[PDB]
């Protein structure tokens, strides 16, 4: 039951990286 | 062992070549920061290619539009000023790094056996770099560009019978004009890729035997993997180079250049002072030290002839200047002489600089004339210095 | 017309192999009734019955522990002492081993020949073993000679002579032993592992000691050692087999009268000179040895730490194997499977060493030079996997194997007496089998993951290697392979 | 949880065993096909179950050279009902351990586990010996690991010499090697193993001995799996003749070795077996390569003479290998490559010395006590108990009590030791040397010493 | 099943066409199974007796020689060919069964394919 937690962690990482490259604060 | 199962992904066929050439390659543990400059030159080449690909999206290779297209890159495209300052000063960084590289090789006698092919490929690479940077400097179509292109294409006229036909074939006409600029653009896109291939061949030749070291001795007893040790050392070098390059880009973007190239090319008037980029100045000085067309071109060719013949001189069996006091001193004299030739190239052709240039050119050739004598004589050192 | 399928030689061989395969295709169910390849946790506290272990404390703190089997014809009686090289000093280091050599060298009543003649006249055996934290002297005798063996042990412990000529002869025996530290490379590798892992602590010293110490050994040194360490509260007299608790207690009360009674106590000694782990390595490169041997270890657990049981389960999970084992490719241990399937070692062995305040948990391997890189990758992978992925089947199988080995190795009077003495020294009590089994079955997959994350994950390691080890990965590569960056 | 120095709370403690437990009695049930099942109930929670077969290398002649040791390596592999992988997994599920041993006249297959797993143990053991699949790849793998097991043989001088003098001491079946040559293995295969095993593995030649199980359960599980086996009439083991012989492999270098052996009575003849064992204890000795632990034989004639009167000796002791109708008593030795003649002189002189009567009563009582304590102590182990039951029921069918052996040991006088040693060395000797044999004397010169 | 030649005539035409195409080259259908396609085939081939594998290899060499020469077997040789006489399928199925048994009990694979 650790692969699901790894997937969630890496999904959070991917989201953080997305908001960081494109920085869509003027669109949200 | 029998490879029934999969071990490290690094040792799988997908990754094995990269692993053995880049992660696990045995490297002498005592390499200094002077072994960081090959990777620095590699990074400079990638920087030039990336910035030049993006700049070619906005540059127009036409005599009626080239200067204006540069200015439009500087003023109109967002981050254009950065892309241009990065390409123009990255050429200078490339040449600084490659010069430091060549002088490490000269100080440690890295050209000696069994690494002669490495040195010869490096000489070919240096020629490619010179041609690439020159034809790139023609592209803005300023005064410097036009007049430098004029003289370099004219160099072919030193050949007695077919020299004029070669000059007119290079131009594409009876003068430097739009045909010259357009063909120089194509060559400028092409030559960087040949440079990449030549650099890969250079690296493969070097990994035939591995790197030389600051002691100049056999190093098989104390080698360590490239990753991570020399990875992190080269990273220190990469960050320091980034600081240096950033200082040039953001605070002194035009100090390594001449204001004449901000004037559009005028085929009527030659500027009172006409010089190439700084990294070509020593060759300029050697050229002008000969009071003869053919003599000057022949001296320019003899420079690279001497560089190519250096590894094949019968020498002593001692590499590093760390154990060769006479060769070490001759090294520091050659470095001073090269710096003097560069400074002289920037001066007008008049007294006292003609004599100084002539003597400096003589000293430069004396280095390559004297090294074989040093090797032949020093062959007798172990028989004359007894314990 | 084509040939019939037995004319050509290759067709006939194909028919034979096909017939054998069809024979295997249909199993017989009478032989498939009871055994299962799936491990099940079983509770069998009925068969777990054992004779009572009686523990009596004398007024001076001496403990007498007996396990009676009056149907036995033999017995094992001995003394287990909370003493060893760890409790010496730097200048006294090696004294315990010298005493082990000197203890059967004669007393006031008995000379060397008398002592040997008395023992081997009854067919007995006398054994002396010293380690870092434990020392034991015991006798294996017939049931009749229990009192005689106890008298022999009490005499040698209390009334040894230590003649100067005997001391000088043993001095050269031990000096030659130090000069001949070879041929037992496992022991050498573990000594160097202890020396680097427990650097600048009493636990890092060897049992043998330095040559200058053995050269400097005199009578008063040995007498002072016995006075300092062989005290009533640090000694356990253990007997197993055909022995009655009451007779042994009476004999011990009669014979063990002139002990030391020094106030020095082992807990304080461990407290003021504690043992700590230092991540480090020693590489003894010798390219003339045909095989490489190395050990990789983490800091483990002490005897009384509850995690020690989980570390035993984990050691069983890693397992041990050598090239003469028939079925290494099929065992539950993934590390053993990798090693046996790819032929990448001569031997592999996981160890779990416990001490009073620390421990060592690691793997010892013997392999050829060209197998070392893959072997190290496999060892690190399977050890680090314990912090991430543990299947219920693997931990269940390991629990079953550990319980089985603990009960099966306990056969004979000597192993039982050793178990009694060791447990009384390390735990203060003999842990009954039912409690030990209950502690073992409390180790589930989540427990193994928690313990591995405490002891193995992103942790410093100690390495000791000898032989053609130029292709053994360096300390940074072993240290990187203690965590997985995909999690 | 709690520290291990504090008892765990809430644990169900089973009642303790009595300090005096009445020993159980061996029950021997014979099946109509001739298979004998024996067991003894034991108080400890461990069960040892074995199958013992009166097959060995004395049946390989002439066309099965190497079959016995290959069968030893092929034990507990793939059956017709279970794959090797499944069988290893079933053994490990219950925390069991397997073992197989091959000898000149006996083979055994044993499994050890907690006594609650007896049905699984019995089922796995019979499937293994009755239904070998003998898959070609498994046989080939066990044959590669047989080459190593035979090449590393030169690293054990005692074992190498022991086999070599078995070869050089007999002529018939007993002379067949127990470690076949490499040429003899390129012929062995699965079909050969099946043909050999089917011929020799019969019910009337096999005993199921189980130490630590109730006989009812063992019968309930084992009867339905062995009765099918047909009745095969009892043949006779072949005869071997003891002769003289010399074994010599001049390898050169250093560290010579030797073994001088003589013939002694077999396991049949139950007063002289003992005389051989007590003789072996009397000569005694030690490996001389390691020390530690008094009472292991440091004050026997061999030790006290050689290792305490002549230095530069690397090994010296005595050995014994008794079969059903014959045996081998001998003395080992290492010495030094040029000291070899003196070493053989010393050994021969020691045999002659005990032959004449130069041994006093103190040494006789010492060796007698050593014999009795060695036999009584070796029965501490459950494994040895089970193996002894199996071997004795195979050989005698009775499991004679140890008390009879103890009286024979304590009925030995000096006159017996003297007449037996005189008889033993009046017959041809078997000489074996290994290492640098150039300086080692001839067979005739050593034979003339006795 | 529809792939049964006795029950379905379309499968009969399919089997006849495959047999005729195999017979032109002297190839068995099991000869088309390549060790490089899967590690299960490689293992099954390694478990086969040597003479069978040598016969397979000889048939493969003969077929390659015919194909390179743009030739078929002579009709006299074609008459004796047994295109659907099997030597591999039973061993392949046994290897697959052993593989599945290993997977079900949580054991590591006995062999794995290299990542290209
Ligand atoms: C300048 C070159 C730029 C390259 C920089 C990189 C340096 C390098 O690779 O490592 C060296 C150095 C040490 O690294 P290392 O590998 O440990 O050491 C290797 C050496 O062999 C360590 O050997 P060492 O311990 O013997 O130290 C000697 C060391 C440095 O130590 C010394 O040099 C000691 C000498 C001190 C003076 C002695 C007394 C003087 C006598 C009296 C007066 C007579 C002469 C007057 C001179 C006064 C000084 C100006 O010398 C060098 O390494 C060479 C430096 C000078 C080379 C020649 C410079 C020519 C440029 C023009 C200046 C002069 C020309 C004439 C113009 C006239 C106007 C002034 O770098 C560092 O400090 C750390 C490196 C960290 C990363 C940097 C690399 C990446 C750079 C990014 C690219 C940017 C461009
Ligand atoms: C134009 C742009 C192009 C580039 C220009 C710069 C050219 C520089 C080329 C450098 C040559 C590269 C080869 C390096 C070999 C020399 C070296 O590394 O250091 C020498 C020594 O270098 C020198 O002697 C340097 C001479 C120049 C010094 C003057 C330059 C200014 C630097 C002085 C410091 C700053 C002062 C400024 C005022 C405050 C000793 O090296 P080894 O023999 O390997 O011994 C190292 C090991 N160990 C010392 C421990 C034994
Ligand atoms: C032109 C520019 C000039 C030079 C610029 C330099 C550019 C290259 C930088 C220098 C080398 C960097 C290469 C870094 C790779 C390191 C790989 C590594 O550390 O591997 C880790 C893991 O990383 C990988 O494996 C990634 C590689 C994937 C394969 C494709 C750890 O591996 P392990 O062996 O400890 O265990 C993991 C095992 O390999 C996997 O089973
Ligand atoms: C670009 C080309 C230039 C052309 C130059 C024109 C022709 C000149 C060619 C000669 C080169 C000039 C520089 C030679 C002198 C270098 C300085 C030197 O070597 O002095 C050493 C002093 O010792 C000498 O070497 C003096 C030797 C004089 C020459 C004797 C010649 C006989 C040897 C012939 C051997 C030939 C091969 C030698 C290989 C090294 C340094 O001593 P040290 O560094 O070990 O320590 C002292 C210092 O205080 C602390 O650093
Ligand atoms: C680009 C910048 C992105 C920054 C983070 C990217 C991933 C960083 C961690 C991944 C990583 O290095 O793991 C290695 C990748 O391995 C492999 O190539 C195989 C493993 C399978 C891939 C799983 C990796 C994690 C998924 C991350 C993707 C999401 C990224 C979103 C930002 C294996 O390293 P190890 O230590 O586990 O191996 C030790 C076993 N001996
Ligand atoms: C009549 C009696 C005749 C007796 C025999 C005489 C000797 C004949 C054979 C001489 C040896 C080979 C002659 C080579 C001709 C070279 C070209 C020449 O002379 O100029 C012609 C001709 C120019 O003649 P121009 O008009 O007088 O300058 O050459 C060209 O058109 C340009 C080609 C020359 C450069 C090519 C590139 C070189 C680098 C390649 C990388
Ligand atoms: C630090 C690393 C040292 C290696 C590279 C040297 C570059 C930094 C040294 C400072 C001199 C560079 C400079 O200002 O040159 C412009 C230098 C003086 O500044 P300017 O006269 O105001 O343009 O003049 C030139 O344009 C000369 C051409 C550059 C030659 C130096 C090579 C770089
Ligand atoms: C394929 C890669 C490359 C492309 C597509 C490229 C493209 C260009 C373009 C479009 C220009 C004209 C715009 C301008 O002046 O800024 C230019 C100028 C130049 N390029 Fe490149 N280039 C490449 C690689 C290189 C390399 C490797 C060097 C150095 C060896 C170099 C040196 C120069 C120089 C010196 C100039 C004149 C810069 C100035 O004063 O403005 N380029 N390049
Ligand atoms: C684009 C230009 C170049 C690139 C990317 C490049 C790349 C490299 C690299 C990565 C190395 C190994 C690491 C190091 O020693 O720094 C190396 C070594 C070397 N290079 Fe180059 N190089 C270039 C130009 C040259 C030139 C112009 C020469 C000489 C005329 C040369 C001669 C050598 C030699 C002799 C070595 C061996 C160094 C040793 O073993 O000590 N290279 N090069
Ligand atoms: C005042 O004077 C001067 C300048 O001015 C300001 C200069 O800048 C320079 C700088 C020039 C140097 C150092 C040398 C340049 C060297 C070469 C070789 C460039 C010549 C190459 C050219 C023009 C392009 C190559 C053409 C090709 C390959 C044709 C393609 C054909 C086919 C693919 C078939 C110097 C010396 C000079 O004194
Ligand atoms: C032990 O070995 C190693 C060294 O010590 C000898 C090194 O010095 C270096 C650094 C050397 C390099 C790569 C510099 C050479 C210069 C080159 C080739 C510049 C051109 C760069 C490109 C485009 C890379 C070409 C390669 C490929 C496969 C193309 C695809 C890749 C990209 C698009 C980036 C590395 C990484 C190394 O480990
Ligand atoms: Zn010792």
């Amino acid at each position: 039951t650790i692969d699901i937690q790894a997937a969630a962690g890496w999904g959070i990482a991917a989201a953080a990286g997305a908001i960081w490259v494109v920085q869509p604060f003027g669109w949200i | 062992t029998i490879r029934n199962q999969r071990f490290s992904l690094l040792k799988q066929p997908i990754s094995s070549t990269l692993n053995q050439h880049l992660v696990d390659y045995p490297t002498p543990s005592n390499l200094s920061y002077w072994w960081g400059f090959g990777s620095l030159a590699g990074i400079c080449l990638v920087i030039q290619i990336v910035t030049g690909v993006f700049l070619a999206m906005h540059y127009t290779p036409h005599v009626d539009l080239a200067f204006n297209s540069v200015e439009h890159i500087m003023r109109d495209v967002e981050g254009g000023w950065l892309l241009r300052y990065m390409h123009a000063n990255g050429a200078s960084m490339f040449f600084i790094v490659v010069y430091l590289h060549i002088f490490r090789g000269l100080y440690y006698a890295s050209y000696s056996s069994p690494r002669e092919f490495v040195w010869c490929l490096g000489v070919v690479i240096f020629l490619l770099m010179i041609v690439t940077a020159f034809i790139g400097y023609v592209l803005p179509w300023g005064q410097m560009s036009f007049w430098g292109a004029t003289v370099i294409t004219s160099l072919a006229s030193a050949i007695p019978v077919v020299g004029d036909t070669i000059v007119t074939w290079l131009w594409g006409g009876f003068s430097v004009d739009n045909a010259t600029l357009n063909r120089f653009f194509s060559l400028h896109y092409l030559l960087p890729f040949i440079l990449v291939g030549a650099s890969l061949l250079h690296l493969a030749a070097l990994h035939q035997y591995g790197s030389n070291n600051p002691l100049g001795v056999h190093s098989e007893m104390d080698k360590i993997a490239f990753y991570p040790y020399f990875y992190v050392k080269d990273l220190v070098g990469w960050v320091a180079f980034a600081i240096f390059f950033s200082i040039w880009i953001f605070y002194a973007p035009n100090v390594l250049g001449h204001p004449d190239n901000y004037i559009p090319a005028n085929p009527m008037s030659t500027p009172p002072h006409i010089v190439p980029e700084w990294y070509f100045l020593p060759i300029y000085a050697i050229l002008r030290s000969i009071p003869d067309k053919a003599g000057g071109v022949a001296a320019i060719a003899l420079v690279f002839i001497c560089l190519l013949a250096l590894p094949f001189f019968k020498s002593m069996y001692v590499r590093s200047s760390s154990f060769r006091p006479i060769y070490q001193g001759m090294f520091w004299l050659l470095l001073a002489d090269c710096l003097l030739l560069g400074w002289i190239g920037c001066q007008p052709v008049e007294a006292p600089f003609v004599t100084i240039g002539q003597i400096s050119s003589l000293v430069f050739f004396l280095f390559f004339a004297i090294t074989p004598i040093l090797g032949r004589v020093g062959r007798g050192i172990p028989n004359s210095y007894t314990d | 017309s084509p040939p019939p399928p037995h004319l050509m030689p290759y067709d006939h061989a194909a028919e034979i192999i096909k017939n054998k395969i069809k024979k295997l295709e249909n199993p017989d169910k009478r032989f498939l009734k009871y055994a299962s390849p799936h491990p099940i946790l079983a509770s069998h506290n009925h068969i777990l019955s054992a004779p009572e272990t009686r523990v009596t404390t004398l007024p001076n703190g001496l403990r007498v522990a007996t396990e009676s089997n009056l149907s036995a014809k033999t017995a094992t009686v001995g003394v287990w002492i909370d003493a060893g090289s760890r409790f010496e000093s730097d200048e006294t280091n090696g004294t315990a081993h010298f005493l082990e050599h000197m203890i059967f060298k004669g007393t006031d009543r008995r000379t060397v020949r008398a002592l040997e003649e008395e023992i081997e006249d009854i067919g007995g055996h006398l054994n002396a073993y010293t380690s870092r934290e434990q020392t034991t002297y015991y006798a294996k005798v017939l049931d009749s000679n229990v009192n005689q063996a106890l008298d022999v042990l009490a005499d040698i412990l209390q009334n040894s002579k230590f003649e100067e000529q005997r001391i000088n002869r043993e001095r050269d025996v031990i000096l030659r032993e130090m000069q001949e530290v070879e041929g037992q490379t496992d022991e050498v590798v573990l000594d160097h592992l202890h020396a680097t892992a427990f650097q600048y602590t009493p636990l890092g010293r060897t049992i043998l000691g330095p040559a200058q110490n053995v050269k400097s050994i005199t009578r008063e040194d040995l007498q002072n050692y016995i006075k300092t360490h062989y005290t009533a509260s640090r000694m356990v007299i253990a007997a197993a087999g055909a022995v009655k608790h009451e007779e042994v207690v009476e004999q011990v009360k009669k014979l063990f009268t002139k002990l030391s009674s020094d106030p020095t106590t082992t807990s304080q000694l461990v407290a003021n000179e504690p043992a700590s782990f230092t991540g480090s390595e020693v590489r003894m490169i010798d390219d003339d040895l045909p095989l490489a041997q190395f050990a990789v270890a983490f800091e483990g657990a002490s005897w009384t730490d509850p995690d020690s049981v989980a570390l035993m389960v984990m050691q069983t999970m890693l397992g041990s194997w050598n090239k003469n084992v028939g079925g290494g490719k099929h065992v539950g241990s993934d590390l053993t499977q990798r090693v046996a399937i790819n032929e990448i070692a001569e031997s592999i062995m996981a160890f779990n060493t416990n001490y009073k305040d620390t421990g060592l948990f690691g793997v010892y391997a013997v392999a050829k030079a060209d197998c070392l890189d893959d072997l190290s990758y496999a060892i690190m992978y399977e050890v680090t996997k314990l912090a991430y992925r543990v299947s219920d089947a693997d931990v269940t199988r390991a629990r079953n194997q550990l319980k089985s080995s603990l009960l099966l190795h306990m056969d004979g009077t000597s192993p039982i007496a050793e178990d009694i003495g060791r447990q009384l020294l390390t735990y203060g009590r003999r842990i009954p089998t039912a409690e030990l089994f209950a502690r073992i079955d409390a180790v589930d997959a989540s427990t193994v993951k928690r313990v591995a994350n405490k002891y193995i994950y992103d942790k410093d390691i100690a390495i000791s290697a000898i032989g053609p080890i130029q292709d053994l990965p360096d300390y940074n590569k072993f240290r990187r392979r203690t965590y997985w960056n995909r999690y | 949880l709690t520290s291990l120095d504090m008892p765990l709370q809430g644990v169900s403690l089973p009642p303790p065993l009595a300090d005096k437990v009445e020993p159980s009695k061996l029950q021997i049930t014979t099946l109509p096909n001739g298979l004998k099942i024996a067991s003894e109930t034991t108080p400890n929670p461990a069960a040892s179950i074995g199958l013992y077969v009166d097959c060995g290398s004395i049946y390989e002649a002439p066309y099965f050279h190497g079959a016995t040791h290959l069968l030893e390596r092929m034990a507990f592999k793939s059956t017709l009902n279970r794959t090797h992988f499944r069988l290893v997994r079933e053994i490990e599920a219950i925390g069991g351990n397997t073992s197989a041993s091959a000898s000149r006249e006996q083979m055994s297959y044993t499994i050890d586990a907690l006594k609650t797993y007896v049905p699984e143990m019995v089922e796995v053991l019979i499937d293994s010996v009755r239904n070998p699949a003998f898959l070609d790849w498994e046989v080939n793998e066990e044959l590669r690991k047989m080459k190593v097991e035979i090449a590393e043989l030169a690293k054990n001088p005692m074992g190498f010499l022991l086999e070599a003098i078995h070869s050089a001491g007999y002529s018939g079946p007993l002379a067949s090697p127990l470690y076949a040559p490499e040429s003899a293995l390129d012929r062995l295969n699965g079909e050969l193993l099946e043909e050999f095993m089917t011929e020799n593995f019969t019910a009337a030649r096999m005993v199921l001995a189980a130490s630590g199980v109730e006989h009812e359960e063992l019968l309930k599980v084992a009867e339905p799996l062995t009765s099918d086996l047909p009745n095969v009439p009892p043949q006779l083991a072949p005869k071997s003749q003891y002769v003289g012989g010399d074994f010599r492999q001049h390898t050169g270098g250093e560290a010579t070795h030797f073994a001088v052996a003589f013939e002694v009575p077999g396991w049949n003849n139950e007063k002289e077996a003992v005389t051989a064992t007590v003789l072996q204890m009397l000569m005694g000795g030690g490996g001389s390569f390691s020390a530690g632990g008094p009472g292991k034989g440091m004050h026997s004639w061999l030790y006290r003479r050689v290792l305490n009167e002549y230095q530069e000796v690397q090994s010296c002791t005595a050995f014994t290998s008794i079969f059903n109708d014959t045996g081998l008593f001998g003395i080992y030795g290492c010495s030094s490559p040029q000291f070899a003649a003196k070493a053989i002189e010393l050994a021969a002189k020691e045999l002659k010395d005990v032959a004449g009567g130069k041994v006093n009563q103190a040494h006789l009582d010492r060796a007698k006590a050593a014999t009795k304590s060695a036999v009584l102590m070796n029965l501490e182990s459950r494994m040895i108990a089970a193996e002894d039951i199996g071997r004795q029921i195979l050989t005698y069918g009775e499991r004679k009590p140890v008390d009879q052996f103890l009286k024979s040991v304590d009925q030995l006088t000096l006159k017996d030791i003297a007449d037996f040693t005189s008889k033993v060395i009046s017959k041809p000797l078997t000489m074996g040397s290994f290492g640098d044999v150039l300086a080692v004397p001839s067979y005739d010169t050593i034979s003339s010493k006795f | 099943r529809l792939v049964d030649p006795r029950k379905n005539f379309l499968a009969r035409m399919h089997m006849k066409s495959v047999s005729n195409r195999l017979r032109r080259y002297g190839l068995r259908y099991d000869d088309l199974y390549d060790p490089l396609y899967d590690l299960d085939i490689k293992e099954a081939l390694n478990r086969l007796p040597r003479e069978i594998v040598d016969a397979r290899n000889q048939r493969l060499m003969r077929a390659m020689d015919l194909s390179m020469k743009h030739e078929y077997l002579p009709d006299n040789l074609q008459a004796v060919q047994t295109p659907f006489r099997s030597y591999l399928q039973d061993m392949l199925a046994l290897v697959k069964r052993e593989r599945a048994e290993r997977e079900a009990l949580g054991a590591l694979p006995l062999y794995q394919r290299t990542i290209p």
